[PDB]
């Protein structure tokens, strides 16, 4: 059993979108679906419900003239007509599956993500953090990469192109102007680094773009 | 639309611990169901009917309540437990979800390990700045850090970001960035990054001077 979302995106506010949910694992014929919502750090939102035959569909009574549900049971998808979207639309959005008919939602996808905005698509800076010039008497050396103005999220830093797991933090993006900063430390010991590679990858599918940046000791 | 009101709203526990979340209604349901939520991953369902697990739920795990009152009961915490909770209300349309309560796995204590980065050469050649800091794998979560240019304390420009719990240790972790202009921070010398944390009376400092 799996539900896939997809058709989200960058939206201009005002402007207007249509998520799909691909079923596939049921006889999707059978189902009453649902749409759920997550903005950003914030709980589970119910959008509405619709029953096998799309005659009866349920919204929450905001929305409920904006947003529009529909399914095609030949296709196995389940839509979601977005438009009049505003801000406060920005969230991930969930299909899911009313088990039988009666109460469940027991299947998830992963979610769509929406974000309604004006601002415009901007690629991060990366930069690469080494230690206070100097030599530590240290057994572990910690190094850190910047990664900072993007729009929107997310992005993925990974350490050797994912080579590097333990150890690992990633900071959660925090917003400013209209752009996000993230940062991403990494600790191995001494005796790896620097005789060894230890590169931060960070890509933004949203602009397309993939950076590698070595972390080289300082200089002068 | 029934409004849920989930108790507490945050809370730690220790292995071992009986914890207890509670879910009011502005008006009478028949039935609350509950969700669990780790970061990442879709809700995932967990009790339905007020008291029947979902597939895979351990049995530690129960469910009650009625009218305008449900709970969900964890008789002995455990790190895998430690998630965010939904309870949803299917009794009336529109169905609607409580604000969730986020539940955190209590540890040993530990003091931070702090690292400090001066500016990139690459950032600097574009006339801007940023002094970033990593406090890593303390515990618990609660800590000051602060920023001094030049022994004197710095409050603007200053963004930080903790991670959740770590899936490996429980441990948290926060990095704090003082970003500034370029010309600016040639104008200074010393750099300081302070933090306080109850595992010591003294705050941990580090500290570098340019050239």
């Amino acid at each position: 059993v799996k539900l896939l979302e997809s058709g989200g995106g960058l939206v201009q506010p005002g402007g207007s979108l249509k998520l799909s949910c691909a079923a596939s694992g049921f006889d999707f014929s059978r189902y009453w679906m649902s749409w759920v919502r997550q903005a950003p750090g914030k709980g589970l939102e119910w959008i509405g419900q619709i029953n096998p035959h799309s005659s009866t569909i349920n919204y929450t009574p905001s929305l409920r003239d904006k947003f529009i549900i529909s399914r095609d049971n030949a296709k196995n998808t389940l839509y979601l007509q977005m438009t009049k979207v505003r801000s406060e639309d920005t969230a991930l959005y969930y299909c899911a599956r009313l088990l039988r008919y009666f109460y469940a939602l027991d299947y998830w996808g992963q979610g769509a993500s929406v974000t309604v905005s004006s601002a415009k698509t901007t690629p991060p800076s990366v930069y690469p953090l080494a230690p206070g010039r100097a030599a530590a008497a240290a057994s572990m050396v910690t190094l850190g990469c910047l990664v900072k103005g993007y729009f929107p999220e997310p992005v993925t830093v990974t350490w050797n192109s994912g080579s590097l797991a333990a150890g690992v933090h990633t900071f959660p993006a925090v917003l400013q102007a209209a752009l996000y900063t993230l940062s991403s430390s990494v600790t191995v010991p001494s005796s790896s680094w620097p005789s060894e590679t230890v590169t931060c990858n960070v890509a933004h599918p949203a602009s397309s773009t993939k950076v590698d940046k070595k972390i080289v000791p300082r200089a002068a | 639309q029934i409004v849920l009101t989930q108790s507490p709203a945050i809370m730690s526990a220790s292995p071992g611990e009986k914890v207890t979340i509670t879910c009011s209604a502005s008006s009478s349901v028949s039935y609350m169901h509950w969700f669990q939520q780790k970061p990442g991953t879709s809700p995932k369902l967990w009790i339905y009917s007020t008291s029947n697990l979902a597939s895979g739920v351990p049995a530690r795990f129960s469910g009650s309540g009625s009218g305008t009152s449900y709970s969900l009961t964890i008789s002995r915490m455990e790190a895998e437990d430690a998630a965010t909770y939904y309870c949803q209300q299917r009794s009336s349309y529109p169905f609607t979800f409580g604000g969730g309560t986020k539940l955190e796995i209590k540890r040993a204590d530990a003091a931070p390990t702090v690292s400090i980065f001066p500016p990139s050469s690459e950032q600097l050649t574009s006339g801007g700045a940023s002094v970033v800091c990593f406090l890593n794998n303390f515990y618990p979560k609660d800590i000051n850090v602060k920023w001094k240019i030049d022994g004197s304390e710095r409050q603007n420009g200053v963004l930080n970001s903790w991670t959740d719990q770590d899936s490996k240790d429980s441990t948290y972790s926060m990095s704090s960035t003082l970003t500034l202009t370029k010309d600016e921070y040639e104008r200074h010398n010393s750099y300081t990054c302070e933090a306080t944390h109850k595992t010591s009376t003294s705050p941990i400092v580090k500290s570098f001077n340019r050239n």
